[PDB]
């Protein structure tokens, strides 16, 4: 009887794999073009994020001169 | 602290040219002899004085002055 549980508990229970492979379709409608967008934020991020924390950098040594007058 | 004006108060308590100066003085030397114990209640050498101390004070006028560099570039 819990057999049957278990029958109710089998995914897909539309049963409709056609539809499914279109649902993964959508799917890739998605994340493929969430991908680009995704890799490209770093691209946007630490290129500039990276000199900036250098622009950081420079006041930190020259704080020295002052640490060491 | 008591060895500073306790000197400006036996200082004016001399008194009549004649040795009558002793019957005052003895007052005055028993506190001197207390004050040879209140000496050791500052038995204690930091600093030495000027012009280490004036030393100090610039160390900090120079050590003030980026305080007015990178905070105002905070703004």
């Amino acid at each position: 009887m819990q057999i049957d549980t278990l029958i109710n508990q089998l995914p897909g229970i539309s049963t409709a794999p056609k539809h499914q492979l279109e649902k993964i379709k959508k799917l890739q409608n998605s994340i493929e073009e969430k991908q680009l967008e995704r890799k490209s934020l770093e691209s946007e991020n630490e290129d500039l994020k990276l000199q900036l924390a250098k622009r950081i950098e420079t006041f930190g040594r020259l704080s020295c001169v002052l640490f060491q007058p | 602290t008591l060895l500073r004006q306790g000197i400006r108060q036996l200082k004016e308590k001399v008194s009549k040219m004649e040795p009558e100066e002793m019957t005052v003085k003895e007052k005055k030397s028993i506190i001197e002899i207390l004050k040879a114990r209140i000496a050791l209640k500052k038995a204690f050498l930091k600093m030495a004085l000027s012009e280490s101390n004036d030393t100090v004070v610039k160390k900090e006028d120079v050590r003030e002055s980026p305080v007015d560099t990178f905070m105002e570039n905070a703004t």
